[PDB]
């Protein structure tokens, strides 16, 4: 069999709008050495922040520093926007050969300054409602609520994040039970509420 | 003389993005008395693991440059460009069918939370258009890009 | 007598959801203590009160918990180990203050989440 994997040191960047930069490591966890590809996307994952540097050699076992710089560019500062941080770890009858390459993503969260306190103080701040054949969260907050688990009615909803001062629908009782993800990458602290 | 005074103490603890794949090749592929290969093969198992629990399905896309929606696919090396399909299923818990993206599109099932600690996905043959299948070695370049939650 | 903290690096939870053991969790300064003050004179306790160690807890409500020791390093870089919660596991502090780091041991059960950890920390000195 083979064997593929990449870890990044954060599973989200928390980026202060306007800062110089950030560092996050990058492990490549397995026996042979790779090359390691780091790409920014839009939202909607399509091709503002430069990663340094953009391709290099990471030997086996071995762990290094990427730095994501903003260039310039303008953000709106009632609101944090998201972007995507993907690092890539490239490895060296019918017969069939496959080779596969990790391409592990986080969010890149860019984050005002003039925002206040963090995801976790508002987290309990969603409200719900069924509309349309879908439960419909509403994130009246200014940041990013990323759901880590989601439940309705006893069954299990997979997340998504849910935009700030706006909202997200997913596909599918009126006791609804979810967790964000912290800005470290944890579990928060359950909240229930009853559809609207 | 007992002085005192006191403070407090802080941490941070984060939980980093780790994502391993696993692939086992399954048996070898015999085209069969009218040219074809046959359908439904296990061509191979991934097993996906290392994601923190709620990883989603549709959070998960194998990617190749033939970029057909749903399907990988294989092209023999020999320069003719012969091709067949195949496609990534899987189980959940209520072992129901379920599958990540694939260039983009999901085969069959509902988005679904992946199983804790890891997932099996299976690289099943679908056929191919054309037919007529020479023998030969036949590859595919796959990446697998998972978006974090 | 004064005493004032500063963070060290993140740590990073491992797979199986515990912490790897020495990490530099932050250092704690002690100044002020009269000329001569050891070790022994110095004791740093916290909520949890653990022989021996301090105790840091999650801000998540479920009190997800792991422990540290608190080490000094004299001259020679030998080590230097003031009471914690009245226990040990005697040497002459730095003339003016003292660093003493706080190193990791690891969770006190059950995996940890990601987060924001702290302790409440009090330091008495005897013999002033």
């Amino acid at each position: 069999s083979k064997e593929y994997g990449v870890t990044i040191g954060e599973s989200r960047i928390i980026y202060p709008l306007d800062a110089a930069g950030v560092m996050v490591s990058v492990k490549n966890t397995q026996d042979y050495p790779v090359l390691i590809q780091s790409r920014i996307y839009d939202e909607n994952k399509e091709k503002p922040f430069v990663v340094t540097p953009p391709l290099f050699r990471l030997d086996a076992k071995q762990q290094n520093s990427l730095r994501i710089a903003q260039a310039g560019g303008v953000f709106p500062r009632d609101k944090e926007s998201l972007k995507w941080l993907c690092v890539k770890g490239i490895p060296p009858d019918v017969g069939v050969f496959v080779q596969f390459a990790i391409n592990n993503c986080i969010k890149l969260l860019v984050r005002p300054n003039e925002l206040k306190g963090t995801p976790i103080q508002f987290a309990e701040n969603l409200s719900w409602k069924v509309d349309g054949g879908k439960l419909i969260a509403e994130n009246p907050s200014p940041f990013y609520m990323n759901i880590g688990e989601l439940t309705f009615g006893g069954k299990s909803i997979p997340s998504h994040y849910i935009p700030p001062k706006s909202t997200w629908a997913f596909d599918l009782a009126r006791n609804v039970s979810w967790r964000i993800i912290n800005d470290q990458g944890g579990l928060d602290r359950l909240y229930s509420k009853n559809v609207t | 003389a007992d002085l005192t005074a006191s403070t407090t103490a802080t941490a941070t603890l984060v939980e980093p993005a780790r994502i391993t794949l696993t692939y086992k090749e399954g048996a070898p592929i015999t085209i069969m008395d009218n040219g074809n290969i046959d359908t439904e093969l296990l061509v191979g198992t991934l097993t996906l693991g290392g994601y923190k629990t709620g990883t989603t399905s549709t959070s998960v896309n194998f990617t190749d440059a033939a970029g057909d929606p749903m399907y990988l696919t294989f092209t023999s090396q020999d320069g003719n460009n012969h091709q067949f399909t195949t496609k990534v299923i899987g189980k959940d818990s209520r072992d129901f069918d379920i599958s990540p993206k694939v260039n983009g599109e999901n085969l069959v099932g509902d988005d679904v939370v992946l199983a804790t600690g890891s997932q099996d996905f299976f690289v099943r043959s679908i056929g191919s258009k054309g037919g007529k299948l020479a023998a030969g070695k036949y590859t595919d370049a796959v990446t697998v890009t998972v978006s974090n939650q």
